[PDB]
């Protein structure tokens, strides 16, 4: 895991939390791609945004990202009760022999 | 609509071979690459191979280099991996995933379904 | 690298390709060939023939 | 003087099948690949399918791959395009154009007449 | 429509109009040719312009065109009546899986 | 030695057909391709057509093809051109070249004497 | 005609002289074979260069051909009173469907 | 034992014809192409011509090409080599080989014992 | 004879020899195979490696070869007073119409 | 039965309905002709469709098929209450040592 | 009716006029002579052209003929008053079981 | 022996045992087949695989096999008593005149 | 596992040549590129070569350059040191070694077990 | 050893070209750039022109730019100075040059033999 | 020798654009960056933009800049000048000039001919 991540991020229906994913100057800093997958919990990961800024047609307005220098975020507004899933980031780093590196992943609970 | 489905797993015990498969549907398979990726039970997502389009370049991991072995079959439709030398910290659960290339880094934008390797004894 | 097959390439034939016969192929029989005796063909074989007494 | 007429529209209710065809006249029909570009009523030109001159190759769009099917038979002159499962959102006029390259991107030479094809219920 | 056109464009006969199609560094600031097509009211699409510069035979001296940067131009001089047409930009973009994309196209009017 | 000899020029008016033969002799016909080369008079010269040593494939000019027509016969050794639709811009000498190929282009290396076409009414 | 030659070229017995060829970026520029061809006032064209620096049996010592970047040339040396002939270039253009692509043509003149 | 036997040799003044042959035993000739193969006095190797198994295509160097003709009898295991209007350059001994082919290009397993012809005046 | 070859090489019994067969991009360099063989003063040749490293039944362990790029060679160990011999390597050429070409032929001399 | 039949298909008197015939890469895919036959529920077969598009003089214009890559279809028009029979698919096969190979079987049930 | 001929052709006194036997890949496409019959108004069909190329002896050296791909044609110069009569094009079918194939015909007339 | 197999494999009955072909660029890695023969210690060969997947009607469901690349193995499932046998995997081999090529032979041995 | 086997060494003269090889196993040999380094009995290490991942650049050291050549062939997973001229000065155990690539320099990630090269006389 | 051998000098009267080559060997060619020096008779030495290992970049001296320019073909390891318009003060012995670099500034490390171009009339 | 030639000029009415062009000749154009300098009858000289050599910097005066464009073209050896929205203060004789640095501070060495511009109603 190159690329980390907080362990959980919480919050009650209704405000907007954000995931960061901080990388470093071989896969974010050195000018390559972000993209954000969700997996709930017994399915297969489902992408989210690719390119930083784009979504899939499936995926609703709600989900926003955005990266800065080294780091990257992923702002959820407007929590409901189906967005508890984990979310992973994915780049890739240029110190390896990978195509995509995968960041430690964060667990999204609902207050419900 | 595209299609991913696999199978292949099982149980099998540490030291000997096991073949996967995932069959493809609703896409033109000999224009795409595609990936296997794998998630340890509780923890995250783990990329293991890539293919070409035509099956002439290969990547894999540095935990699975020289014992995995990726393919294709464009004739039917079918991603294979050859897992030879199976060791304990090899069971996870097994995806394809097909290619797609944005900017400067690849994605998957289409993942298959799963299927789950135990290496035991 | 992009991993996916180039749909920004030439769709036409190349007319800068080699027009004559090759030289370097096999001479030799081929020793891989169907031995058999192939059951498709026409079995109403009178096709067309010289219906006179001599070629 | 390069032809090409097209034929195989009308109205569809929306799930099933139809068929189109471009016959072709007036050039080498082996030693060109063709395109299927459609334009809703009202609406801009979109790019759908192209199939390489030999038939080896082909790609489509996004919003098309899986239930669209191009195809040709050289000893014909004449170029189909297979529309399985159509939807409300198919019906455009279709044009077949002719395949030309120039330096690093393809253009359409000549066009045909172009058919109309509805779906609806 | 990756390829971004005015909706709209008129000029008086006789004078010069533009008609400009701006694009992203993936199609057209990545070096990939722009072919312009015409379309009559009635008819098909013809060709216009291909290689940013070059025209075909029966395309008059009239209509020219040139690109620089990300963005690429149509120039019409001397407007005619006859000239009442949709035209549409045509490039390759790097970032989908398709031979062509077309921009979203100008129907120029002559005040007549 | 290599004789290449044409024939079956002569004048004719706009419109209508006019077929050329060149045949040859002190080489193996068939393992090579032919070219037609066309030299207006007082201009420079044109490609004009080839065809492969088999005949699977033809390539023509553009301002030709789809009324020139060019064919061979193995087993009499002579070239054809036939051209249909005839045009005052059609009025040259005509030459048959034998094919050659280098390294990445191909070129003539033995040309036949030539032939006037004329076309005027 | 793709290639651009100078229409005339002339020059004193004895002495040297050169033919240029000017292409583009898609004929001699991309890699291409050049080919030169030698046509007398009242006979069919005779190959005289191939591969840019090879010559056939009848052809002397006299002429030589070389190629780099964009344009070519063809250098005699020594001129005589036969040599008076048009001098074409042939390559293959990549924008073209046709399988050689000629030079407007050069017709040289020994000052005799 | 593959034998080749080779006769036809002698002394012939320049500008008339001579005829090669090269008798063939322990072998399947049929399944086979033939070569010739020259060698000048004190001078290197030279290949001057290929037969196929069946007859059917024929390749000639061009320093040959229009004057020899090669060909076989299939019945009686013998292979000609028909040399016509003979310069002084033909002078040399010629060879009959085996063909063969490995991966992409072709070598002479088996070679005649070698006759040898001289013109002059 | 397309294919360079030096005219001679020496060397003493007991020795190593190697024999050179240089060609350019058409032949050798285009990834055809190059295959030797060796001539006795008064005898038609004998074939002596096919394919490169393959050898036929008689020749003994003696003698071997190989290719890289450009260059093939034969490397011939344990000189004994039977190989004087001429040593040619054959190929084929791309840009010629015959099926094989030779080289020039070196002869081999133990210094006895 | 390596060509590939569905079992039973309906339509209503009036409609359109089609019946498919799926083989493989060694008998309609490498290219050979596909032939329908037409059973009453109590006589022997008739022939339909040879040659892909071809029908006899019996056989009304309702009836028409044609194939495409490894797959072939059945096209009829305006169903009728004597349609009801089962229609066959006849190709030959490379691989086997018969002339004919022949399908599933298709029976078809007008809705009256 | 395998193959296709004009209804009727017309031209001046001593003019030449092309008669036209389009045939497909079965009949003349594949391989097989074609031969043509010049049948008088008030008599049996006369034999006027065979192998293509040959006529007997009682055809005039006017008539002509010649074949290419599945196309064949019937070439007539300087027509003369008695030349006004039908022609048919005849060949070989692989598809049947007939010996010969006859055209529509082509009715010629002479604009006396 | 072009194609490569170990000389012996064991297994215990009840357990999975794979046998593998090792073969080379020219007969395996060129598309060509592999069949698989049984032979038990005092009767003949009997085929066991043909077309890399496909078995006969007396071969049991047992035995399977695949090719990937360069190399082709039978997988053996469930092994019993009467699966004492030499087992020979067959190919075609470019490089030769012969129209079989054998492997050395996999003993296999039932660990009872 | 990663393993590196060299051959080829032994004793030779001043003044010829010897030829060197690392047959490789464990990793796809295709996609690394490979380095040669040597060390002379007693003192440090020295690099000398380096080829790319498709062969297409070569480096050499200054003291070595013009005399070795380094080369791979991609269907045997083998790396050769073509060695010409040696010198006494070229008496050392040489290594091959795989490259890797961190930042901005590059470094040896496994090495092979080492093959002596001894010039005298 | 580096061997820098040039050719192609001579006199020549003023106005016209001459180009002069410099052949290479005992190193990479296509690893170097290229240097071209000029020392009139009796005089100091002149830098000239340089060019890039790949010949993306060429310079010139202000006193021969326009008139000059420089190239290479790396299949054949030859450098080429092509002079036009050789005017008097042109006459000098030209060098070429392996380039170098050592902190901030260039030098030159090999350099060739040298040939007299001479224009007078 | 240096040559720069303008043209594109003429007369135009305010609130349009106009397009300028300075062909190069005798130099490297890649090489150099370039100027464009104008001159208001009767008044005095007014820079206008700089271009770099590959184009990636850009500057202009504060009384043209959000109007008019400066651009190049490498493979033509074409500078271009596109002003939009033309006013009478834009009323002057053009000039493009070849950019040079001695120091701290720029000159143009060489300069064109000038091309006049006239905006009036």
């Amino acid at each position: 895991s190159v690329l980390t991540q907080p362990p959980s991020v919480s919050g009650a229906p209704g405000q907007t939390v954000t995931i960061s994913c901080t990388g470093g100057s071989s896969n974010i800093g050195a000018g390559y791609d972000v993209h954000w997958y969700q997996q709930l919990p017994g399915t297969a990961p489902k992408l989210l945004i690719y390119g930083n800024i784009n979504r899939p047609s499936g995926v609703p307005d709600r989900f926003s990202g955005s990266k800065s220098g080294t780091s990257a975020s992923l702002a959820i507004t407007g929590l409901q009760a189906e967005d508890e899933a984990d979310y992973y980031c994915q780049s890739y780093d240029r110190r390896l022999s990978g195509s995509w590196v995968f960041g430690g992943g964060t667990k999204l609970t609902v207050l419900g | 609509q595209v299609q991913l489905v696999e199978s292949g797993g099982g149980v099998v015990p540490p030291g000997r071979s096991l073949r996967l498969s995932c069959a493809t549907s609703g896409f033109t398979f000999s224009n795409y690459g595609m990936h296997w990726v794998r998630q340890a039970p509780g923890k995250g997502l783990e990329w293991v191979a890539i293919i070409w389009y035509d099956g002439s370049r290969n990547f894999y991991a540095a935990s699975v280099e020289g014992r995995f072995t990726i393919s294709r079959d464009n004739s039917k439709n079918t991603l294979y991996l050859q897992m030879n030398s199976l060791r304990v910290e090899d069971t996870a659960v097994y995806y394809c995933a097909r290619a797609a290339y944005y900017d400067t880094s690849g994605y998957g934008d289409y993942w298959g379904q799963g299927t789950l390797v135990t290496v035991s004894s | 690298a992009n991993p996916n097959a180039n749909p920004n390439a030439n769709p036409n034939a190349n007319p800068n390709a080699n027009p004559n016969a090759n030289p370097n192929a096999n001479p030799n029989a081929n020793p891989n060939a169907n031995p058999n005796a192939n059951p498709n063909a026409n079995p109403n074989a009178n096709p067309n023939a010289n219906p006179n007494a001599n070629p």
